[PDB]
RNA sequence: AGAACUGGCGAUGCGGGAUGAACCGAACGUAGAGUUAAGGUGCCGGAAUACACGCUCAUCAGACACCACAAAAGGUGUUAG
RNA sequence: GCCCUGAAAAUGGAUGGCGCUCAAGCGUGUUACCUAUACUCUACCGUCAGGGUUGAUAUGAUGCCCUGACGAGUAGGCAGGCGUGGAGGUCAGUGACGAAGCCUAGACCGUAAGGUCGGGUCGAACGGCCUCUAGUGCAGAUCUUGGUGGUAGUAGCAAAUA
RNA sequence: UUUGCUCCACACAAUAUAGAUGGAUACGAAUAAGGCGUCCUUGUGGCGUCGCUGAACCAUAGCAGGCUAGCAACGGUGCACUUGGCGGAAAGGCCUUGGGUGCUUGCUGGCGAAUUGCAAUGUCAUUUUGCGUGGGGAUAAAUCAUUUGUAUACGACUUAGA
């Protein structure tokens, strides 16, 4: 609160990064069955004008 | 004070079409406004951009007199004076600023928004 | 509201406390009072409303 | 739906049609409406004449200056449908109310763009079969509205320039159709059809 | 892509009233594509903040809030019963309210 | 209440020493209640033999139902009833696949077509008939024409929302 | 500090001003139950300054209560502080608006010595 | 009709009660019945009252 | 009551309000209905 | 103007009948949250532009206790009888 | 039955308004929904009520604590309270290193009556607790005295020639 | 009058919001009939088709959508120009021509984000204003004082004086 917002010097620690590809790995070796899916994920998602949420099915 | 006086355009620079013209009024305000550029001097300001800001006047010790009525009554007629007091002030332009800084408060899910501006763009 | 079959917050009336302003008196009861309680005890119940009494329930015997 | 909403006249039924809006209205959703004059009414047109003969003669008699306001104008008149069906003396019914524009023809704005049809007033749906109804026309053209034909030729103008818009949309969304035969066949087409839209 | 809501219109009404008086605590509301109050459920409880703009900016904004949440199924066509850690002003009646998706129970 | 029933209401007062095994009677309550049914029962009884739920007792509150409804009943109705003046009496022909319906739209056509409540109904005879020509009223001998049809113009679509953008037709 | 008491709540401590004294300056702010016949105070109407009924009073865990903990007391001078030597978490030191600034400030060099909670520290003391 | 309520338990509004059907107390019901509801209970209500 | 003896009053009414029109130039409220079967020419004019 | 039984008002707010000392529902410490009375659910205004049987056109419709009036005498209007 | 006839008065005007025509109208069955200082469950309050309780190296047992119930209210009654002028008593209390008074869309306590504190102001004697004592509390009395108003810079100062 | 004004492209101190968060998304009438296609013998038409809600149709994947590659097509498509044409009911807005430029999600690839710590609108609109930018344009009137009557209590109307 003597600094704010200087920066960083508080980055990240590659320890929680190694960790990532140490998972995605065998999780994409599915996406490599059923089409269309990294697509999917690929996107974000937001309510449109027209469609109805308590009967849409998820 | 208008209070059913009727209207004069000579008073029509001023938006509200009525007015008056108070002689003895002035016959004073000059023998003090002329007291007040001498006192100016008296302290040797600058009698030039000299911008009078205040002007309050209070009533002052209702002087008593009275008219008579009908039916033998005695109703007041006392003189309704008054005390004024102006004071001629320096008109001296800048002022810059001189205020407030506003030492910015954020949580930390606003802090790291700011973090976030730099991923963005640079 | 509740039908008020019987007078609302109808104040016990017979004193439970001496209109006395003399300490002893009222010790006498602290006393007397103790006894009309873990005794459990008729007699005192009696001497317990009795010290409270007035000049007139405390007439001469 | 859609911020300042349109609706279409002709048909609909007086009342029905000023408490939609009127909600709609001290809702926040700004509308305005067109063509208050195809704006249809009930029973016989004499009937609704001498009622209105009712409001003219209502007016303060110390000073019929300061006195209820009897607007010939169809809209004006459906304006009042919607003054004493909401809190007009209130900060938020005045404001309220402001969301409120009411229109005579179809001005060019609203020709261009979409005009609404709600059936709780469009006669063929409010009203019984032999019933005769009224409508707001012949009305205003005996109670002080002197615009009649103005506007009535002003459709013959705005109507025929929309008119032959629509013949072109037609044909061009027909052979469009006929791209959309050209267009299945396929597994793109034969997926959707199937996944729903 | 352009679309940055997950939250749905929820158009603000009058507190809770009669013909008289009305309650500055609980207001009604109504929103987008409801109309089936069996099926209506599906709105309840879901938290709900209105967004509304300041002068005086507060925590580095001038984009305060109100918070809120759903509570029963008033009406008959898709209308919502509203509480707040803050009531409204009043002067908030008939505008438009951001209702989130939260919790959930999909 | 709700919508009618027909009850078996048999009652035979209070058997006493010389009354032994009373004589018994089976009165045709209607209503949805049996509570309803059988206060009918003893205002009706209270208008035949000398008695009140005070010197009787209705045996059993029993139901009763159709044996063939899917066939179409042409009834053939029978009332007493009073007015907004004194009392008449009267006789109709509603038809319903139905008893206790038939009889609804009965206690509602004496206060469509009579504005009569129905306190002031007292349904007697409802007894379905056989052959065309035993049908007196030709507005219910209306659908007894043989090889009949019939289609329904001004299909007055129901507006689940508020705004439409087509402006319907009577299309059906 | 102060004691694990339950929130300090007063339902309504909007002041309880006399009716009329918002209409004219001869009548204070210091509430009265209007005795009057007419009296739409009185006769309760809705849309009325309501009354100090009993079912105001505050709670007896909280009363006399101040948001902290420590309901004021009146200090005097030094033999007067020792009063509270031992309730540094309930009771608070709330120094005589009547206090020279000359005995004043010797009080409070005592109070922040025994963790006497003092509620009135800048009493007479130039910041 | 009011005394009938005070002296038969029933003290403040939407309160209720049983009491052994007998044309003793039977009549009392008789004098207020534009003044309560009542039946015969079943084991399921009874238990749950 | 009524008056005493029904009479006529004293001021047509259409003729008002006695506001001092707009000003000393008189505004012409109205024009002859126009026939294009016939010459172009005018239908007012000034004069003193 | 005057009696009787009971009830209220006066002295009792409250929510309802636009509105009112008397009526409808109901009584009061302060609040919280459910459920209702009464009263209503086109709109004003919280709540069905709910469903079913109907009736009814009025070039003077009607549109809810107290309650803010209508009578005798009529209609080949229209329905039931 | 419904609709018209019957059906005429004075400021324009009220099914409450607008608006209502297979209705929002007359009747009626099903309903679902809508919200009372009411009832529901509860928190808190004061009073009343029935209780448990000194156990000491402490106290207020006019205390502490428990269970239940209830709260309308003019005239009116008594209880608990707050304030104010002097008296005897006492905190060896306040105070020219600012008592009293006074001002204060500054803060605190109390349901409140009032008390308390921050600041200005001001300059000499004053407050608490226990009792005593009373010319003890004001919105009103066409209330008295003295003060000040909106009216109002209005009416109006116009006879005896000028 | 100290260079006072003003239009356009933006930029920055501000300012408030009756309340943006894909898209206000263009026949007319018929309502006891019609929309579309369609064709013949041109219509108040031979033939098929259709509604039965917009729960439509369109939009819509990417650091609030970043950085880069290629395939199949040259579609579609935003900004800033321009051109043919049109709109006066408040036009002030709409259809179109040829390009430039942006982008492409129509397909296939390849890097990116964490620590907003598991939520806190977590700010991405436009309304309007201001002292200072600089790319053009623009050189008044009004009242008051005297005056006139076609004026009038006075204001006002009304004509007059470089």
């Amino acid at each position: 609160a003597n600094l704010f917002p200087e920066q960083q010097n508080k980055e990240i620690k590659a320890e929680r990064v190694e960790d990532q590809k140490v998972v995605d790995k065998a999780l994409i070796a599915e996406i490599k069955k059923t089409p269309l899916l990294k697509q999917y994920l690929s996107a974000s998602f937001s309510l449109k004008n027209g469609d109805k949420p308590h009967m849409l099915k998820f | 004070f208008n209070s059913s006086i009727g209207r004069t355009a000579q008073g029509k620079e001023f938006g509200v079409t009525k007015a008056r013209w108070p002689a003895k009024s002035v016959k004073f305000v000059q023998g003090l406004l002329q007291n007040a550029a001498a006192n100016a001097e008296a302290k040797g300001l600058d009698a030039t951009k000299l911008y009078v800001s205040h002007i309050q006047v209070n009533q002052a010790p209702k002087q008593r007199r009275r008219t008579y009525r009908a039916h033998g009554r005695i109703n007041k007629y006392e003189s309704s004076p008054s005390h004024i007091e102006l004071v001629v002030t320096e008109k001296e332009e800048a002022v810059a600023k001189a205020a407030e800084k506003k030492v910015v408060r954020l949580t930390s899910r606003q802090r790291g928004r700011i973090a976030a501006q730099k991923r963005i763009a640079a | 509201g509740i039908d008020h079959t019987s007078k609302q917050h109808k104040r016990s009336g017979h004193r439970t406390a001496p209109k006395s302003d003399n300490v002893y008196l009222k010790l006498l009861v602290k006393l007397y009072t103790f006894l009309a309680r873990r005794t459990d005890a008729p007699f005192n119940k009696v001497v317990l409303k009795a010290l409270f009494l007035s000049k007139i329930n405390r007439p001469p015997v | 739906v859609e911020p300042v909403v349109v609706i279409d006249g002709k048909g609909h039924l007086v009342g029905r049609l000023a408490s939609v809006v009127a909600k709609q209205l001290l809702n926040g959703q700004k509308i305005v409406v067109v063509r208050a004059e195809e704006l249809n009414i009930s029973g016989e047109f004499f009937r609704n004449k001498l009622k209105y003969h009712d409001f003219l003669r209502k007016a303060t008699a110390f000073n019929k200056t300061r006195g209820p306001f009897h607007f010939r104008a169809p809209s004006r008149i459906f304006y009042k449908a919607l003054r004493g069906m909401v809190s007009h003396k209130t900060a938020r019914g005045k404001a309220a109310l402001e969301r409120l524009k009411v229109f005579e023809g179809i001005p060019p704005p609203y020709d261009k763009k979409k005009r609404v049809v709600v059936p709780q007033a469009l006669r063929v749906l409010r009203l019984k079969p032999g019933r005769k109804y009224t409508t707001l026309g012949k009305l205003s053209t005996s109670v002080g509205w002197k615009y009649e034909d103005v506007v009535a030729k002003l459709e013959a103008k705005r109507k025929v320039s929309s008119a032959e818009y629509y013949a072109k949309k037609r044909a061009f969304t027909k052979k469009v159709a006929s791209a959309n035969a050209t267009a299945a066949e396929s597994d793109v087409a034969k997926q959707l059809a199937a996944l729903g839209y | 892509a352009e679309s940055h809501r997950l939250y749905v219109k929820g158009k603000h009404l009058s507190y809770q009233r009669s013909k008289r008086v009305n309650n500055p605590n609980v207001s009604l509301i109504k929103i987008e594509g409801v109309a089936t109050p069996q099926d209506a459920q599906f709105y309840l409880g879901k938290r709900i903040a209105y967004v509304y703009r300041a002068s005086k900016e507060v925590r580095g904004s001038k984009i305060r809030v109100m918070w809120g949440k759903v509570t029963r199924t008033h009406g008959n066509s898709g209308v919502v019963r509203a509480t707040f850690r803050n009531n409204l002003p009043a002067k908030t009646f008939g505008a438009s309210v951001r209702i989130f998706l939260y919790p959930s129970n999909i | 209440m709700a919508h009618f029933k027909e009850y078996q209401v048999i009652g035979r007062r209070l058997p006493t020493e010389s009354v032994p095994e009373p004589k018994l009677f089976r009165m045709r309550i209607f209503a949805s209640n049996e509570v309803i049914a059988k206060s009918r029962y003893w205002y009706f009884l209270q208008k035949l033999h000398k008695v009140k739920k005070a010197s009787g007792e209705i045996v059993s509150i029993n139901q009763i139902n159709e044996a063939h409804p899917t066939k179409v009943k042409n009834f053939g109705v029978w009332v007493r009833y009073d007015s907004r003046s004194g009392t008449h009496n009267m006789y109709k022909e509603i038809r319903d696949v139905s008893r206790v319906a038939a009889v609804e739209t009965l206690y509602q056509d004496m206060a469509a077509r009579h504005r009569a409540r129905f306190r002031s109904i007292h349904i007697l005879k409802v007894a379905e008939i056989e052959k065309t020509a035993d049908v007196k009223r030709q507005y219910v001998k209306q659908f007894l024409t043989k090889d009949l049809k019939f289609p329904l113009p001004h299909r007055v679509q129901k507006s689940t929302k508020t705004f439409s953008y087509k402006r319907p037709s009577t299309f059906y | 500090a102060s004691l694990p008491h339950p929130k300090i709540v007063k339902k309504h401590t909007k002041k309880f001003k006399r009716h009329h004294s918002d209409r004219y300056h001869r009548v204070a702010e210091n509430w009265r139950k209007q005795k009057g016949i007419d009296s739409v105070v009185r006769r309760r109407f809705r849309g009325n300054i309501s009354q100090p009924k009993i079912g105001y009073g505050s709670n007896k865990k909280t009363k006399f209560l101040s948001p902290s903990g420590h309901k004021t007391f009146l200090v005097a001078n030094v033999k007067d502080l020792e009063t509270l030597t031992m309730h540094t978490k309930t009771y608070a030191a709330e120094i005589a608006h009547n206090i020279s600034a000359k005995n004043r400030v010797v009080i409070l060099a005592r109070a922040k010595a025994l963790g006497i909670k003092v509620t009135n520290p800048k009493g007479r003391l130039a910041l | 009709p009011r005394k009938v309520l005070q002296l038969l338990r029933l003290t403040r509004i939407n309160s209720g009660t049983f009491v052994k059907v007998t044309k003793a107390t039977l009549e009392l019901l008789k004098l207020i019945e534009p003044y309560v509801a009542y039946g015969y209970p079943s084991y399921s209500t009874i238990r749950q009252l | 009551s009524h008056r005493k003896y029904e009479a006529p009053r004293h001021g047509h009414l259409g003729f008002l309000p006695r506001k001092r029109a707009a000003s000393i130039r008189a505004r012409v409220k109205a024009f002859p209905k126009d026939d294009r079967s016939k010459p172009v020419a005018l239908t007012s004019f000034l004069g003193y």
